[PDB]
């Protein structure tokens, strides 16, 4: 039984669509215990100036009752059948789902349908969940890995609505009334827009008849491209004791198939903290050299896909003697990358990346979402055997084609905060995106 | 086994004996042998730090010990070796790993 | 082969919390674990 | 797909699951967690599980990483109280490559002592950064309180002993507690008997007091505006019929969330805090199970000036529960939990692999979902009111956090 | 770390003339050092060459 | 909050290529650097010269 | 010393007129220059190592 | 703390001349790179004096 084999014989995701046009997606294996969910296309993007951070109020008012079971009933008959209810948004995607027991799906489904559609929003659950969101930005003002995020986000794509926070200013949360959500809703929450998503204990075909049973009722806004703007946003503030920094380029964005290649070589460069047990002996060589030197505290990779566009690079966290050293051995290694990648440490990557994937996808929660998500993104599930098919056509060759075109003589987005004094001026980091020498 | 003759002739013309020192004070300090030597415990490190202060001092007299003191052909081990046999054995792993 | 939950840095000022919603799931309910890796960032549970 | 299982005459235990999944995990489970440390040791099993990739007889400090890297590999140590877990990912076809790398960092580590003094700050540096979630200060002074010897060591290095935890030391350990007798060699995605004949040839290694509960408490007086707490009294053995009425007294009071943001309406003690006290808070039944001994109780989170009133308002409730105030439907609710809970638990492969090994440590051999469950189900109310009586009456011991000016002692209570 | 800030010789040209922090602010009036140094080596060559005929 | 934090407009600072937000910069990223290294080259020229 | 006691003779050599017996003489000290530099002294530096077992 | 490792000219001059850690055993042949500035700068003013009339 072989690993090429193995990927064969993987259970499939079935597709299925609604009158109204919601997918219906799922995958099966004897399990006793399930997740289940609703992917939706909506999220900081999708919201204008006015009304940014709506998205994000919605969530919070999501489980706080419906018009068939008001305020704690929800929460109650989640809590009492074992089940475990939760919701996330993205910049792109909201998305609500409940892992039950497996017998428990036909309810489970039911309390979604309720969630979504039925949503009580009311007057004063909006007041209280009001100071609830004020206090979290707070919270996540003390968060510097988010604070550099959303100003690399901020910086990169200024001027469009990728520049904005999932959460919104301060000034709409204290303003945005229950009219703002109710009309977000109704143009946002429609069934094309929306995939019913499923892992576990189930059949199919049942879960798309509980899908008709409660989300027909579901009805049935373009995303403009967004600019990116080679920037820097410095937030200096000494009075913190490590810098966070944030750079990338312009990837790609999620349908693109230099994705994978991409994926590949930020596997090479990888990830580092300084709890990691290899230090000198690790095989990437930015981890090496940040053990050895102590540069870092931590960093990693990311490439963040958008619709048409995204963020690929590097986020890390050091001392505020460090950040010109570590910005050099970074982009010394995108540099060695795009200019003069190996077979053999591409064939890690690849390892890396194949490894990565295969046991990301452990459990029904993650495959629930993987299945949710592929359906919004790409309009379909990628099997593991296709991914495992682009990954091999990765050689040498490609790894320096693909990184070259996003990487080399391209203007990054830089995001500084903290004691960032050291942290190097835009020209000198514009001009270490290429080598005098390829 | 018959250049026996010779080495131990050899010993004694080189002379670093005569200076109280053992052959594995005399190598050159290569970045294998720094390794090998950090990785020396307290007592023979400290003896290593001794035997060289002792013939550095001479050196600087001009002098050399008394011939009772002076190290003995087959008193003379090999101290250094399995520290360096490794060192050495290690970085060619690496070397061969870069490849 | 996959990068934790979250990234790990001494002398780093922690991040506050100022509300119920935040705050629950913090109070531990099951005895510590401690796991420490190659790959993965090292985290203790409840 | 089902599991298989085989004890050695030797006492080692090998059970694997073969299910043709591309990821192949495997785990050698040890029981040498802090547990079996002494007062002349301490710290030496977290030196050790900081210690694997260290060089090995087979195998260079540098050949594990890069070998192991190579493949796309992981290797993890996880430690408990009472065990150690030595745990190998990767895509099957380099199971065994893997595998030899798991034997060497188990079987035959040389713990040099230029390496393992290299080691010493890494001591602090994860014990730095476990010490920054403040549940790892109370859970650890939780049971030092609580016990006189075996439990009550910390799983992190007293800060007296880094620096000074000396090559003879971690040999000592491993050569004491790394036996036949003492492991269980678990897997996934390999077949049974090529896991078998691994531990025949390779991990047949020949063999090398009980914890007395004391009940007292220590208080980290450091000025947060927040008050961790916890109070717990002796619970029951894992194993015994006891200790499942205790998880289903757990999930009755309340054990952590399940809605995002949610006010918990059904958690008997998050109710019974929130009718008193309306500011910023977290309360959840505290349940440890151990193979000598047990703690059962609760974790309040709370303002400074609160923390008596949230202390007390908890505690008041586990003895309305140990008075009799408990209905059927609370009972099953409560079960429903930790039957979903459970399950839920052994969903991902990771999680199973942890409950096979686990299992195979503290009892004989693997018993399915299935008799778990019944097993929940066979607690009738009696025992949980029997549970919640032994809390009331039990010798306490407690821990705390913040600043405790208005936290109380065991004896203000 | 880099070659610059390591080598003997580049590390005083790299402290001196490359990563010297300078005023954001500083005028016209702050090139005639510069200028200065530039004279001083047009009037060395020019002089040689000058002098290999005078 | 962080997130009150806007960056300011540059539309007087921009090329004219990169000042329609709804268009990607990509599209223009070759011909800007063409330019802008076409001066550097050029000057290499006359001072080789 | 043989190649210090050789470079004196190439110095005295070098003062000499270019006949009999000193070009000769020239060739072979400068022969045995380069050979000292280039072959005798590597060679005799690694028996001096075998000597000693290393 | 002292003006010869304060001051930026004397700082050289105390680390390469005055407190320059230098072994306790270097003999005679030590001597002579001393001797070569001593040289060279012996060179230099005669040299400069000759200049002056030639
Ligand atoms: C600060 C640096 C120097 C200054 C300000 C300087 C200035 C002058 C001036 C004003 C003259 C007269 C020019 C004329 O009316 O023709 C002159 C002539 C000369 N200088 Fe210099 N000089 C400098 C450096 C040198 C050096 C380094 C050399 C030779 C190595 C040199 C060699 C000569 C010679 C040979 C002449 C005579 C040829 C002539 O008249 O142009 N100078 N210098
Ligand atoms: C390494 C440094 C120097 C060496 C090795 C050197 C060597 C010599 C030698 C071998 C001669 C011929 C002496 C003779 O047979 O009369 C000579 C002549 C001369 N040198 Fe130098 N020299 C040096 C530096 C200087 C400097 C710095 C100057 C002027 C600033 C200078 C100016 C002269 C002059 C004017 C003569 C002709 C007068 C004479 O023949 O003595 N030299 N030099
Ligand atoms: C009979 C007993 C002989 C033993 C004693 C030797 C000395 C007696 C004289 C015999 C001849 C010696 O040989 C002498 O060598 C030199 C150098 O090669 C010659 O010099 C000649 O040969 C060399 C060969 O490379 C040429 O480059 C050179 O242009 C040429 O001048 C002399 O012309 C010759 O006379
Ligand atoms: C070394 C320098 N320092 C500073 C400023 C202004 C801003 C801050 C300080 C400078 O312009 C500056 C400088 C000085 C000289 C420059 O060209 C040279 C010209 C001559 C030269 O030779 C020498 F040694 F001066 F004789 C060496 C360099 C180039 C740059
Ligand atoms: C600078 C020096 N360093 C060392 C040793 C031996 C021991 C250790 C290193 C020295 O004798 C030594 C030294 C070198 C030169 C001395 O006199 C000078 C002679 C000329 C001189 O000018 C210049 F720059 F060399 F051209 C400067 C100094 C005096 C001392
Ligand atoms: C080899 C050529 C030497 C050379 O010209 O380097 C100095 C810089 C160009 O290099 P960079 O600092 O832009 O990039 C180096 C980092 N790769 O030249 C400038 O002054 C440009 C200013 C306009």
């Amino acid at each position: 039984a072989t690993y090429a084999q193995a990927l064969q014989s993987v259970p499939e995701t079935q597709v299925s669509q609604l009158d109204n046009g919601l997918r219906v997606a799922s995958e099966q294996s004897s399990q006793p215990t399930c997740t289940v969910g609703v992917w939706i296309d909506a999220g900081s993007r999708y919201e204008s100036e006015k009304n940014n951070g709506a998205g994000y109020f919605v969530e919070h008012l999501a489980f706080k009752g419906t018009k068939n079971r008001p305020g704690n009933a929800l929460e109650k008959e989640v809590e009492s059948m074992g089940a475990h209810l939760n919701a996330y948004s993205t910049r792109e995607h909201t998305a609500y789902y409940i892992k039950a027991l497996s017998k428990d799906l036909p309810k489970a489904v039911e309390l979604l349908a309720d969630i979504v559609q039925n949503c009580s929003l009311e007057d004063s659950q909006i007041e209280k969940e009001r100071d609830v969101i004020l206090q979290e930005l707070q919270e996540n003002d003390t968060s510097m890995r988010d604070v550099v995020f959303n100003y690399l986000h901020a910086t990169a794509f200024q001027g469009t609505p990728l520049a904005q926070s999932v959460e919104g200013p301060s000034e709409n949360v204290r303003k945005l009334s229950r009219a703002d959500l109710t009309e977000y809703l109704s143009r946002h929450y429609k069934a094309p827009r929306m995939v019913l998503a499923a892992a576990g204990g189930l059949e199919h075909r049942q879960l798309l008849d509980l899908a008709q049973k409660h989300f027909s009722g579901l009805s049935g806004p373009t995303l403009s491209p967004c600019r990116f703007t080679g920037s820097q946003i410095c937030h200096r503030e000494d009075g913190l004791p490590l810098a966070h920094v944030a750079i990338a380029v312009e990837g790609p964005g999620w349908a693109h198939p230099d994705n994978v290649a991409l994926q590949v070589a930020n596997a090479i460069i990888g990830h580092y903290d300084c709890t990691y047990g290899g230090g000198a002996h690790l095989s990437s060589p930015l981890a090496s050299i940040a053990a050895t030197n102590k540069l870092c505290q931590s960093f990693q990779t990311f490439n963040i896909c958008y619709a048409d566009t995204g963020l690929l690079g590097a986020h890390f966290v050091c001392d505020h003697m460090s950040i010109d050293d570590m910005m050099f051995v970074l982009q010394g290694q995108w540099m060695r990358l795009c200019t003069s990648a190996t077979e053999s440490e591409v064939l890690r990557g690849k390892n890396l990346l194949r490894n990565a994937l295969v046991s990301h996808l452990d459990g029904t929660t993650p495959v629930c979402e993987d299945i949710g998500r592929s359906l919004l993104t790409y309009g379909r599930r990628i099997p593991l055997a296709e991914w495992e098919s682009r990954i091999a056509e990765v050689d040498a060759r490609v790894v320096r084609e693909v990184c070259s075109k996003y990487f080399y003589d391209q203007c990054p987005a830089v995001a500084g905060f903290g004691p960032i004094e050291q942290l190097p001026d835009y020209n000198r980091i514009r001009s270490g995106m290429f080598w005098l020498r390829f | 086994r018959w250049l026996e003759g010779i080495r131990k002739w050899y010993y004694n013309a080189a002379g670093f004996n005569k200076l109280g020192l053992m052959r594995d004070d005399t190598i050159h300090e290569n970045d294998d042998v720094k390794e090998a030597i950090r990785r020396l415990p307290e007592n023979l490190y400290n003896d290593r730090v001794f035997r060289i202060k002792r013939a550095l001092d001479l050196s600087m007299r001009q002098q050399i010990l008394p011939k009772e003191q002076w190290t003995k052909y087959e008193e003379d081990k090999s101290y250094l070796e399995p520290y360096l046999k490794e060192v050495i054995r290690e970085r060619k792993e690496r070397e061969e790993w870069a490849k | 082969a996959v990068p934790a939950t979250s990234e790990s840095p001494v002398l780093d000022l922690k991040r506050s919390v100022l509300c119920r919603e935040s705050l629950r799931g913090q109070a531990a309910g099951r005895p510590l674990v401690a796991s420490v890796s190659l790959n993965v960032p090292a985290s203790v549970r409840y | 797909q089902d599991l298989e299982f085989t004890r050695l005459p030797n006492g080692l235990v090998i059970a694997s699951l073969e299910n043709y999944a591309p990821a192949s995990r495997i785990g050698l489970f040890i029981k040498a967690g802090s547990r079996y440390e002494n007062s002349n040791n301490l710290g030496t099993s977290h030196l050790l599980r900081l210690a694997s990739s260290l060089t090995t007889k087979g195998a260079s400090s540098f050949k594990i990483t890069r070998g192991i890297e190579a493949v796309g590999g992981k290797l993890s140590v996880t430690s408990t109280r009472e065990n150690m877990a030595y745990t190998v990912e990767c895509l099957r076809d380099d199971v065994d490559i893997l595998m030899e790398f798991l034997l060497n960092v188990t079987t035959a580590p040389e713990f040099r002592r230029w390496e393992v003094a290299a080691l010493q700050p890494q001591l602090r540096i994860d014990k730095a950064v476990a010490l920054q979630n403040p549940q790892a200060h109370v859970i650890e002074n939780l049971h030092a309180a609580a016990y006189r010897n075996a439990l009550a060591n910390s799983l992190y290095c007293p800060d007296y002993r880094i620096g000074k935890v000396t090559p003879v030391e971690l040999h000592d350990y491993v050569q004491n507690h790394f036996t036949s007798a003492r492991m269980a060699l678990i897997g996934l995605g390999v077949s049974h008997p090529v896991l078998k004949q691994v531990a025949e040839q390779f991990l047949n290694i020949r063999g090398g007091a009980k914890a007395k509960y004391h009940g007292g408490e220590i208080r980290e007086q450091n000025g947060d505006s927040l008050v961790h707490a916890a109070l717990v009294a002796e619970s029951a053995a894992i194993g015994s019929a006891e200790a499942n009425a205790f998880s289903v007294l757990q999930h009755v009071l309340g054990a952590g969330p399940h809605v995002k943001r949610g006010s918990n309406a059904t958690s008997s003690l998050y109710q019974a805090v929130a009718k008193g006290v309306h500011q910023p808070f977290d309360v959840s039944a505290f349940n440890a199970s151990y193979s000598d001994s047990g703690l059962f109780g609760f974790y309040t989170i709370s303002q400074a000036a609160s923390a008596g009133d949230v202390i007390k308002a908890a505690y008041n409730q586990v003895k309305t529960i140990a008075q009799g105030n408990l209905s059927n439907p609370d009972v099953q609710a409560a079960k429903n939990k930790l039957k979903a809970g459970y399950l839920m638990s052994v969903e991902s492969s990771e999680g199973f692999l942890d409950e096979v090994g686990s299992q195979a440590l503290a009892a004989g051999s693997y018993t399915p979902p299935s008799t778990v469950l019944q097993q929940i189900d066979a607690v009738a109310d009696a025992d949980v009111i029997n549970a919640a009586k032994k809390f009331v009456s039990g010798r306490k011991s407690m821990a705390a956090s913040g600043n405790l000016g208005h936290t109380p002692f065991i004896d203000e209570l | 770390t880099n070659i610059r800030k390591s080598h003997p010789l580049m590390k005083i040209v790299n402290n001196a003339f490359i990563d010297l922090p300078a005023p954001s602010n500083i005028s016209s009036w702050w090139n005639f050092g510069s200028l200065l140094g530039i004279c001083l080596i047009l009037q060395i060559l020019t002089g040689l060459f000058l002098a290999m005929h005078y | 909050s962080h997130t009150d934090i806007k960056v300011p407009d540059f539309s007087d600072y921009r090329r004219p290529e990169v000042l329609d937000s709804t268009k990607s910069s990509k599209e223009s990223s070759e011909a800007r650097k063409g330019f802008s290294y076409l001066v550097t080259a050029t000057t290499t020229v006359g001072v080789a010269y | 010393w043989a190649l210090v006691a050789d470079l004196l003779t190439l110095t005295w050599i070098g003062g000499q007129p270019v006949e009999h017996p000193y070009i000769t003489i020239g060739q072979l000290a400068s022969v045995l220059y380069f050979l000292l530099i280039l072959v005798l002294m590597p060679t005799a530096g690694t028996i001096e190592n075998k000597l000693l077992k290393w």
